[PDB]
DNA sequence: GCCTTGACCCTCCCCTAAGGGGAGGGTTTAGATTGTGGTCTGACGCGGCG
DNA sequence: CGCCGCGTCAGACTGCACAAAACCCTCCCCTTAGGGGAGGGTCAAGGC
RNA sequence: GCAGU
């Protein structure tokens, strides 16, 4: 609803396709935030 | 997809691998055509494309060639949504220090140095110079110089040795130590010091040095030489409509960073003087540190509005921050928001939406349902017919809201149920009709309130909307279990007027075959709602087996009863009616058919309550005139004899009888006095004003007075309001807080005067502003206590403990305030409680004390149950379902995933807006029981307590006791141990100005160094008789007797020093100086009798007890148990020592002396025990005391503020804050474990690793739990998201970065940062196989 | 219609595996061919699955076993 | 403002927590009807194509 | 008695090269100029001096 | 130990109205001609 | 800034 850039045109279209049911990613914010703590001098990642 | 976020420092080979080019040049744009300008802050060639799939020269326009690198312009062909990916990076001509790890303090430059910030900081602003390296010189590898000193080293030893100056300096430092090697020195010179402060310097320094060597981190990247620059789509430049352009303040400082870069490489180049380039440096270095931190260090840079520059610091942190502003909470889709107005007529689970609200929230939802059902060929003929609003369109909206819940919420949302789900009912309104029952849990009147409506999109948003949130679920609070879908004001006025009886009304005294009947008499008007009459009542009662079996009986009822038993449902009793129904036995009504019947009746019950409420109301005709507002006829005579009394203690005061002190304090009694007649003759005549006549008798009657039944009822007001209209309104304060000593003589039915009136607008203004800034005070506390318990989940069914705090009744001196029943009610027992009579289990061991159990408990008088908590529950990173108990909110026990952290953070911080800013006399019958005992008898045949701590309880024929005082040491018993008493009657007393030293036993005086004029000055006086004398000051003493102490002693007549039965130790009383002897060598006292005497809340309060902050004067408790001695002296600090015989004795303290001591040199002390007495420390409590007592003490010490205003909160929520404050532990005994002593661990991480220790034979560690504040707890978890997300970003990620720390996702905040299911609730079993399938 | 649903919260043992089970019925008969068990009053999926959660049809091990059946028959072509 | 008749009743509950019940007949006769006027500009700009 | 596949010729449109001009970056000036500009918060924890 | 200096914190939602100059030299953009290509117009043969 | 809850 606010920030999986990709996954709500995704909800919208399920929902209009009649399928409630969502795919959520990351949220575009938290991006944000990992970029700007990289441009301060800090290794921020997502392990796996 | 991902399972952990490492964060660490940035190697400039790292810095170097995430750019896709270097930032040259400060140009942001071309301003004629405004395309990005080459190798530029905003450069398409190193960014990426301006435009989807387009290079900047437009050679290349479509994606029939992708990820083509023009030749023409640089820019590869691709997305433009790569400009909020791609970083690029600048080459610092010099070495630059990271302010973060500079000043946020402790500087770890400065710690990983061993050198002062004050050093670093004139080093790196080219103030001093610092040797790199020494060699064969006298120059140390730290020792700055001077410009002349260094000067003055370059003629001495040449070329030989190694300084420079700036960060270059700093850099050469931490690039050629050596951390292992130094950090196994620094644990050499750690096990050969004992100086506790360096010790504490080593410690930290050492667990950064290894931590430096653990994570893959170098100390040296704390310089920076490449510095990132963010994607240009995240600090962008957009061009305003009104041709004027809009940028960051980044732009602005990333510009200043390249020019001054730039010309620092001119510098260089052009071989300029050491000036000028010094200046350089330091213009680059204050330039990359207003870029990274503005104001951190010095004056913030401003720019062209004189306001600071919004550094890249600062976008992440703060209220205005990403991880607050942006991440944590977030402006949201599907979300609409209206005015609330009532719509009586909804059942509990429907709101009345808008259909102009419903038909934009649920537009996709129309627009498919159109494209089905074939009424639209597309998805744009579907937007023209829902834009152009057919007739078909709300056909298809009420198809698709059908059994579709919304979310209704008011901020602020202070508890859960300030979310609550409803299904929609479609009004043609603008305002959202919220039903009148769930008002109160939302806090909302209907005076302009507006509320947020959400969509649930998702069958799985639908499905926890309607089976977890809705509204018909809610009907408990998750606070106190008592019922929040209450009936009130019109409800409960309703419900009063139509239960009440009339002596003489119409239809009196006829029989009627039912419930039915009496309607239709009252509906005919042939019966008056009120008339006293006969029904013949069915009611059914569930039996044993659980069938409702019925019962028909004529009962003596009122007609409006009779009609009120039609909504009630069948397994409820004719009792629960039969009485004029004010509000408490309403929602008591409710509550006794949820706990009988269930949720399903309840809501039904709950509605038709609400109906029949509403419908008698109107009915009532109940209005408030101006006759109703009865001004007593006596208020005139009662006031014109108080002004009568004030005006003769005004002459008592002109004759000078009496000071202005008494003088004030006495007219101020003696008009409260005057205020409780006024409002007791209010009262009397507005209670009873109805006297009617039964068969012509006059016959007085409960008042049907407007007023009075409102007030009655509990449907609004109270008394403190009726004495305001009709009454006196009093005695006024100040501003202060001092009370006026004339009242406000008059009420609001009569008027106020300019004076009276501006009188009461000086507290009415005080009450509106603590109002408006406690909220700001209450929101934070509420916050510190989300973010330390919101990762407390409940994750077990059992953890098999045996633990548990011991419930009693809360007994504040004579009166009880909180019974067993609402204290152990929902607990689990942790042992098997038994009747007083023992060898029969009353109940068992493990079971949930739901009412039943708890009748059972008040049938039987046991008094003292061993419950089980969640602070002494072994289940690790988490609570089991037994420790926790009942789910107030539902009334079984707990499910496995419940949030508890959360729910116990929001129930203690919701009533925070409603929290501010001598001889003892047994009241009732009963057998007194004195514990802590140590007795005598006196002289005449009192019973003498010579012990400290002994405490009075009042056990009653039945065992429980009614009342607990505490009687002082050495206070006369006028009664002995286990003797009744009198209902009013004095059984101890004392004298409360002075301590008195009792006489132990029997015996003679002996004077041991108590000499006269060193150590005794004689007192005279001639109404006492009889000389005295003083034992001396410190400050009045000469040199002599102040370090022989001067004591008093027992001994024989026959010259046999008599001494303590059991003991042959030598018996004393050492004096301390300030009292007072008035007896003479070799008298005669016996045991029992003194032989010296010595003279001596709100929210704020609450914030204190969770932040675990140590008082002003704490009580000094004694450590360990053993006997009192004394040192030295006068130092300031007289020295006490407590030695136990039985091992290592000494254990000295430095108690100052300015404090008055509690305790004699003799006798024996334990732990916990009150050395000096004071406000309890609670690090002190968990220290000497343990788990169990600092948990009793903090929610007593809670639970005292919230029943003062009224607030019923169960104590699970406290002791969940409690658990979540001792989380820590120290390491006293490293074990043979991988631990250090004095370090601060996890408590579960040590309590884990000694039990897989100890599973293979060797011992584990040894610990100190540790007491920390909510926000000392909140910043120390091991997730650094959690706490850079709760405050002081800075430090924690500064702390995280250089500690190289990893963050599983382990808690609610981190998953809800990157947007995951919460571990608790319906994303608890998603977790459990992501771990379960993530492990192996 | 449901208006409370205390029913079944007594056959599935908890409220949240019982929002997934009723979610996985419900996107069973929402989007896939599957066919509800009561007979449906003009409910929408959410309903109509907690109805079959109510009168025992429905719970996570039907559910299971109604998808090993479904699964193993549509493997059983082996052609 | 106006003068209206009011009476101080608790009329089926419509009235509750400081709503107001009003009749048909304040609505009719114009009585709380008010003017408000809004200008709304549109801004012929110079773009760049 | 009516449909494909070329066939030839015609017409316009987009990329390319060049030329004019506006634009934009660059270099140099020589009477003497010698150190710039809000304070309205209180409580709490901590850390370095003395 | 006392004390001073410094860093961190201070509710949540909503609207409303809003923000030196002069001369040289090369380089890039606008304009225009050209040329290639890429459709478009109107028929000549069997096939349908 | 100014209001509303
Ligand atoms: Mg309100
Ligand atoms: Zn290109
Ligand atoms: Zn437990």
């Amino acid at each position: 609803k606010s920030d999986d850039v990709n996954g709500r045109t995704k909800m919208y279209k399920n929902i209009v396709d009649g399928n409630h049911q969502m795919e959520p990613g990351m949220p575009e914010s938290f991006n944000v935030l990992l970029k700007e703590i990289r441009s301060l001098g800090i290794n921020i990642e997502l392990e796996d | 997809e991902f399972d952990a976020i490492k964060i660490a420092l940035a190697s400039p080979d790292m810095i170097r691998s995430w750019s896709f080019g270097e930032v040259k040049k400060p140009e942001t744009i071309n301003y004629r055509t405004f395309k990005p300008e080459r190798d530029g802050l905003f450069c398409a060639r190193i960014f990426g494309p301006v435009k989807d799939y387009e290079c900047l020269c437009g050679k290349y326009k479509r994606l029939k060639h992708r990820g083509v690198i023009c030749e023409k312009c640089g820019v590869e062909v691709t997305q433009t949504k790569v400009r909020r990916e791609r970083m690029g990076h600048i080459e610092l001509a010099s070495p630059t220090a990271h302010i973060w790890f500079l000043k946020s303090l402790p500087s770890r430059i400065g710690l990983l140095l061993d050198m002062p910030l004050r050093d670093i900081e004139r080093v790196l602003y080219f103030e001093s110079y610092v040797v790199i390296e020494g060699g064969m010189t006298n120059l140390e590898r730290q020792q700055i110089l001077t410009e002349e000193q260094y000067l003055d080293a370059l003629e001495e030893f040449g070329d030989e040795f190694d300084a420079k100056m700036g960060a270059e300096a700093i850099q050469a430092l931490l690039k050629s130590m050596d951390l292992e090697q130094e950090c196994e020195q620094l644990r050499e010179e750690l096990n050969e010091t004992n100086s506790e402060t360096k010790r504490k310097k080593l410690t930290k320094r050492i667990k950064l040095l290894e931590a430096f060597v653990q994570s893959g981190n170098k100390p040296e990247w704390m310089i920076l030489t490449v510095l990132p620059v963010l994607p240009p789509d995240l600090r962008p430049l957009v061009p305003l409509d009104g041709g004027r352009f809009a940028t960051s303040d980044l732009n602005d400082l990333y510009r200043r960073v390249i020019n001054r870069n730039n010309r620092l490489k001119r510098l260089l180049d052009l071989a300029a003087p050491d000036i000028i380039v010094r200046n350089e440096k330091r213009m680059l270095q204050e330039a990359v540190d207003a870029l990274l931190d503005n104001g951190r260090r010095g004056r913030a840079i401003t720019g062209s509005n004189k306001r600071p520059l919004k550094s890249l610091a600062d976008m992440i942190k703060g209220k205005q921050g990403r991880f607050r502003q942006n991440l944590l909470g977030k402006r949201v889709d599907y979300s609409g928001r209206s005015v609330i107005t009532v719509g009586p007529y909804l059942r509990l689970h429907q709101c009345g939406l808008p259909k102009k609200m419903a038909l934009e929230l649920f537009k996709p939802f129309i627009y498919g349902k159109l494209e089905l059902r074939g009424l639209a060929t597309t998805i744009k003929a579907a937007k023209k017919m829902v834009e152009r609003e057919e007739a078909v369109v709300w056909d298809i909206l009420d198809e698709v809201i059908r059994e579709h819940p919304v979310l209704l919420n008011r901020a602020p949302t202070l508890h859960r149920l300030g979310i609550q789900a409803f299904e929609p009912v479609l009004i043609e309104g603008k305002a959202i009709q919220l039903h009148p029952l769930v008002c109160a849990a939302y806090n909302a009147d209907f005076d302009g309130d507006q509320m947020a409506v959400h969509v649930p999109l998702t069958l799985e948003a639908q499905l926890e909307a309607r089976a977890l949130m809705m509204s018909t679920n809610n009907i408990l609070s998750p606070a106190n279990g008592e019922p929040i879908i209450v009936p009130s004001q019109d409800v409960v006025l309703g419900l009063y007027y139509m239960t009440r009886d009339c002596v003489n009304a119409k239809g009196e005294g006829m029989v009627l075959t039912g419930p039915k009947e009496a309607e239709r008499l009252y509906r005919s008007g042939l019966a008056s709602l009120h008339a006293r009459v006969k029904v013949r009542i069915t009611e059914y009662e569930k039996d044993a087996n659980g069938e409702l079996v019925a019962k028909t009986s004529l009962k003596d009822t009122t007609v409006g009863r009779a009609i009120l038993w039609m909504i009630v449902p069948k397994g409820l009793p004719y009792s629960i009616v039969n009485q004029a129904l004010g509000k408490k036995a309403i929602s008591k009504m409710l509550n006794t058919c949820y706990r009988i019947l269930g949720l399903k009746p309840t809501v039904i019950f709950a509605d038709q309550i609400m109906y029949t409420g509403f419908a008698y109301a109107a009915r009532s005709g109940a209005s408030v005139g101006i006759d109703d507002m009865v001004i007593p006829e006596k208020k005139h005579e009662i006031i014109s004899e108080a002004e009568a009394e004030v005006a003769e203690i005004q002459e008592q005061f002109q004759s000078g009888l009496v000071t202005a002190g008494e003088r004030y304090n006495k007219v101020i009694d003696i008009w409260a006095a005057a205020n409780d007649r006024v409002s007791k003759a209010m009262m009397d005549n507005l209670q009873t004003e109805t006297v009617i006549n039964r068969d012509g008798q006059e016959e007085k009657q409960v008042s049907f007075n407007s007023i009075y039944m409102m007030a009655d009822s509990g449907a609004r007001g109270s008394a403190a309001q009726i004495r305001q209209l009709a009454g006196m309104r009093g005695l006024m304060a100040k501003p202060d807080g001092s009370i006026i000593e004339t009242p406000i003589t008059a009420n609001f039915r009569e008027g106020l005067n300019v004076l009276q009136y501006f009188i009461s607008t000086h507290g009415a203004r005080k009450g509106l502003a603590d109002t408006a800034l406690k909220t700001a005070n209450s929101g934070y506390l509420t916050r510190r206590l989300v973010d330390v318990a919101q990762d407390l989940v409940v994750t077990e069914d059992d953890c098999g403990t045996h633990e548990g705090i011991m419930m009693t009744p809360v007994i504040e001196g004579g009166d009880v305030k909180e019974p067993l029943r609402d204290r152990v009610l929902g607990r689990v027992t942790a042992e098997d409680v038994l009747k007083p009579g023992t060898a029969d289990i009353l109940v068992p061991r493990n079971t949930l004390l739901h009412e039943q159990w708890c009748d059972l408990l008040e049938e039987n008088s046991v008094d003292a149950v061993k419950v089980r908590s969640v602070v002494s529950c072994d289940t690790d990173f988490g609570v089991c379902a037994h420790c926790y108990g009942r789910d107030l909110a539902r009334g079984h026990i707990i499910n496995k995933g419940e949030a508890i952290g959360v729910i116990a953070a929001q129930s203690i911080g919701e009533p925070g807006t409603q929290l501010t800013m001598s001889s003892i006399q047994v009241k009732n019958k009963g057998s007194i029981k004195l514990s802590n005992v140590k007795s005598v008898v006196n002289s005449s045949g009192k019973l003498v307590i010579t012990s400290r701590n002994t405490e009075l309880k009042l056990i009653d024929e039945f065992g429980r006791t009614k009342e607990s005082y505490k009687v002082p040491y050495g206070a006369v018993l006028a009664k002995g141990d286990g003797e009744q008493v009198a209902g009013g009657e004095t059984v101890a007393n004392w004298d409360p100005h002075t301590m008195p030293v009792i006489t132990e036993v029997s015996g003679f005086v002996r004077f041991t160094d108590m000499i006269d004029g060193q150590t005794i000055t004689r007192q005279t006086d001639e109404l006492t008789g009889l000389s005295s004398l003083v034992v001396l000051d410190s400050a009045e003493r000469t040199a002599g007797g102040k370090d022989l102490r001067p004591a008093l002693k027992i001994v024989d007549a026959q010259g046999n020093d008599v001494l303590i039965p059991g003991t042959d130790m030598p018996a004393q009383y050492f004096l301390p100086g300030k009292a007072i002897v008035q007896l003479e060598d070799g008298v005669q006292i016996s045991s029992g009798d003194t032989l010296a005497r010595i003279p001596q809340g709100g929210l704020p309060r609450v914030a204190d007890l969770f932040e675990a902050r140590r008082p002003k004067e704490p009580a000094i408790l004694a450590e360990i148990s053993g006997i009192v001695s004394f040192g030295k002296e006068t130092k300031g600090k007289r020295r006490l020592v407590i030695t136990p015989v039985d091992g290592s004795d000494p254990y000295e303290e430095m108690i100052p002396k300015w404090r008055q001591l509690n305790v004699f040199e003799g006798e024996r002390v334990e732990r916990g025990d009150v050395i000096s007495d004071g406000p309890e420390a609670p690090h002190d409590i968990l220290r000497l005391r343990g788990v169990h007592a600092v948990t009793r003490y903090i929610v007593n010490e809670v639970q005292d503020v919230y029943r003062l205003q009224g607030v019923k909160i169960n104590d699970k929520h406290i002791e969940v804050i409690v658990r979540q404050m001792l989380r820590k532990a120290t390491i006293v005994n490293a074990g043979s474990s991988d631990f250090l002593e004095g370090e601060q661990v996890e408590y579960s991480r040590v309590k884990i690793a000694n039990r897989e220790l100890e599973a293979n034979g060797k011992v584990g560690a040894t610990y100190s739990r540790d007491l920390l504040g909510i926000t000392k707890a909140s910043l120390a978890t091991e997730s650094f998201i959690s706490a850079a997300s709760f405050q002081e970003t800075t430090r924690v990620l500064t702390e995280a970065a250089v500690a190289g720390k990893r963050d599983e996702l382990r808690g609610l905040k981190e998953n809800v940062i990157v947007g995951r299911l919460i571990p608790a609730g319906t994303g608890y079993a998603y977790h459990q196989d992501r771990m379960r399938r993530r492990a192996a | 219609a449901r208006v409370t649903v205390q029913d079944a919260v007594e056959k599935i043992g908890n409220r949240f595996d019982l929002v997934l089970v009723a979610a996985r019925r419900a996107r069973q008969m929402q989007v896939g061919g599957k066919d509800p068990l009561v007979p449906e009053e003009n409910d929408k999926t959410t309903v109509i699955a907690l109805r079959e959660i109510e009168e025992g049809l429905i719970n996570n091990q039907i559910l299971d076993v109604r998808e090993r059946q479904e699964q193993q028959e549509q493997e059983a072509a082996e052609l | 403002g106006q003068n209206m008749r009011v009476a101080f009743m608790p009329w089926n509950g419509y009235n509750f927590e400081d709503s107001i019940l009003v009749s048909e007949r304040v609505v009719q006769e114009d009585r709380f009807t008010t003017i408000h006027i809004q200008e709304l500009a549109c801004v012929s700009r110079d773009t760049k194509l």
